[PDB]
């Protein structure tokens, strides 16, 4: 399946989703720290089963599954500063998105 | 004994920036001792008011441009770091500065309050060459000591701020240059006495006595080590307002327990053996003891107040 | 194979730490071993440090 | 569900043994309840932050 | 004491642990009297019976539990107190006048 | 310590 | 004013005259200053006999 970029990312709390737009790109001029997010990228997870300990454990609390596996870009650690410029490359024919 | 007390004698200013002060008289061999000591105090540890936080319209990050000004923005932030202000009573001030018109940007053009004392009126900040562009900044001034380089605060204080609060490194030192010289003090019976010449070179914002005075308050406190030394809210309540397991509040008052101090002594062998409670009740009876840290049957200090409450 | 590529410049400012390489102008290399408070550095008879 | 075994039976696969097909799954509902009531799920809610 | 307060101390007791698979013997345990007497003492205070309100409270939760969980309808029966989902819809459709699957999906 | 503390009495008050 | 105040940590008194005394922590750049106070004011000013 085709991947895409949106800020609705699984396994994330409020702190990493604090300073993004609607489109998962950091505002021009935010502060950053290694361990956070710049691009919210997600992939179609291929349906693979698991060793059945989690399977009854999924059936205890009602674990909702995801076809949404995180493969986003995160800031390399030890590096801490300011983001000053972005730009977006997009094909011709695909609809130009909001930040485009 | 042959002690003598040193007295502050003269204060004379060369400029308002440059001042000298003699000290008289020290005792035999004490010249270098108190001189080298006081040099290490005035270099690092005097309080002074420096610029810590700038914030300005039309700015999204630090390294942008701004139309109509000559310098770049971090030359500006390099520039007003050397702007000196004296604060008298307020722990923390906010200035204001608005300007337009073609020409150089002064410091005296800020709308300073009655208690705010700027020092140097000719310290150039910016160069406005187009009258259509304006400058609009707000300058947060604090009072502190040391050389906190503006980054360890934001590594520690993560109260989330919006975009625009530009941080700059503080240079809290009010002192820049200090030396001492050792001359000979004449008192006609003690010709071993030595008087001191202490130089100070700084900006404004300094009383030349206080720097010597507050330094003496530092050594006065840092020598005490060598002379002197060589109620819980739900515990005063009944069972009715405990906010615990669903069927425990209406039933614990049925067995003569209408206090929590009356509850922390009641046994685990016979409270549940009189058929008026449940099996899920003892576990959260235990939570009132375990989460506070008491034992079973522990007699306590004085539980009952003037009000004994039950229905 | 690409759909869209977002590419973001970020800018970091790096300060002197004990262990940046240093050199003169004749080839004498150097490692900065300690940063020092201004107190116990040597200073001259007029009152400036070095 | 296959813990500590290798056969993974269904509703019809033990219901031909025991005596029931309408009470097999249903008795797990209180095996749910006191377990999903947080008096034992301290070792189970911890792993659901995956 | 007076018996009207004692049943008002017992009306909440059943209603506070509705999630459990509770039976009458645990209810007469808090009473301190016999099981038959609590069948009379709850009636002579509430003007409302006990042995149907144990089922009615789990039907009052069935106003909530069948509106909250997307979990299957075969599971919800025993925590209401029935060994059969067939018996659960047997006591639903007389009382709340629908099939219970149309209670979850019609919002 | 009393040598240094008594030497600095005249500056604190 | 964000100074510190230490406490006397240990006196491992070996003899009636030989002992190490430790003292920590202070605000930075005072261990030289208290020492270079005590190096000279003690060794060059104390009453006694000879």
């Amino acid at each position: 399946g085709p991947e895409e970029i949106t800020a609705d990312i699984p396994n994330v709390g409020e702190a990493a989703l604090s300073k993004l737009d609607e489109s998962g790109i950091v505002y021009i001029g935010a502060e950053v720290t290694g361990g956070d997010i710049l691009v919210g990228k997600v992939t179609p997870k291929g349906e693979t089963q698991l060793t059945p300990e989690e399977k009854l454990l999924r059936a205890i609390f009602g674990e909702k599954a995801s076809d949404v596996k995180d493969s986003s870009l995160r800031v390399p650690n030890g590096v801490s500063g300011t983001v000053i410029d972005v730009q977006v490359f997009t094909r011709d024919g695909v609809e130009k998105d909001k930040r485009a | 004994t042959e002690f003598l007390k040193p007295r502050l004698v003269d204060i004379e200013q060369v400029s308002s920036t440059h001042a000298k002060v003699t000290l008289e008289p020290l005792e035999r061999g004490f010249g270098h001792t108190l001189g080298n000591a006081l040099r290490r105090i005035l270099l690092s540890s005097m309080p002074g008011c420096a610029v810590t936080e700038v914030e300005i319209d039309g700015v999204l990050h630090e390294y942008s441009t701004k139309e109509g000004v000559q310098e770049d923005i971090l030359e500006i932030l390099l520039n007003l770091k050397g702007l000196a202000v004296r604060v008298q009573g307020k722990d923390e001030v906010i200035l204001t500065l608005n300007k337009s018109g073609i020409g150089p940007v002064t410091a005296a053009d800020i709308t300073h309050d009655g208690d705010v004392e700027i020092v140097k009126p000719q310290h150039v900040i910016c160069h406005l060459t187009d009258e259509n562009a304006s400058i609009s900044m707000r300058i947060k001034v604090q009072r502190g000591r040391g050389y906190v380089p503006a980054s360890t605060r934001i590594h520690s204080e993560e109260d989330e701020r919006p975009i625009g609060r530009l941080l700059v490194d503080a240079c809290y030192s009010p002192v820049e240059r200090i030396a001492y010289n050792v001359e000979a003090a004449r008192v006609e019976q003690r010709t071993d006495l030595d008087k001191l010449v202490i130089e100070m070179e700084t900006n404004g914002t300094i009383d030349p006595e206080e720097a010597i005075r507050r330094a003496a308050t530092i050594l006065a406190e840092q020598l005490e080590a060598f002379v002197d030394l060589r109620f819980d809210p739900i515990l005063l309540r009944p069972v009715d307002d405990l906010e615990l397991t669903v069927r425990s509040a209406n039933c614990l008052k049925a067995e003569a327990i209408h206090y929590i101090g009356d509850l922390v002594q009641r046994t685990e062998v016979e409270l549940l053996k009189t058929p008026n409670l449940g099996k899920k009740s003892l576990t959260e009876i235990k939570d009132v003891l375990a989460s506070r840290g008491l034992s079973l049957g522990m007699r306590l200090e004085n539980w009952p107040p003037a009000s004994i409450a039950d229905e | 194979g690409v759909l869209k590529i977002v590419k973001v410049y970020l800018a970091v400012k790096r300060r002197i730490q004990p262990g940046d390489k240093m050199a003169g102008r004749h080839g004498n290399k150097g490692v900065i071993s300690k940063i020092n408070p201004i107190e116990d550095m040597p200073y001259d008879e007029n009152g400036t440090p070095v | 569900f296959g813990i500590d075994m290798n056969t993974d039976y269904t509703l019809e696969e033990v219901g031909k043994q025991f005596d029931t097909r309408e009470r097999i799954r249903q008795i797990e509902a209180k095996a749910l309840r006191k377990l999903r009531h947080p008096s034992r799920s301290e070792v189970l809610r911890s792993f659901l932050d995956d | 004491m007076s018996h009207q307060k004692i049943i008002q101390d017992l009306i909440a007791w059943i209603d506070e642990h509705i999630d459990q698979p509770l039976n009458i013997d645990v209810v007469a345990k808090k009473s301190g009297y016999s099981k038959w007497y609590l069948q009379r003492m709850f009636r002579t205070v509430t003007h409302q019976t006990l042995g149907d309100y144990i089922r009615q409270r789990r039907l009052l939760l069935a106003a909530v539990e069948l509106r909250t969980t997307e979990r299957p309808i075969f599971d919800i029966a025993m925590d209401l107190g029935y060994v059969s989902q067939q018996t659960f819809s047997r006591v639903f459709r007389r009382q709340f006048d629908r099939t219970p699957s149309d209670y979850r999906h019609r919002l």
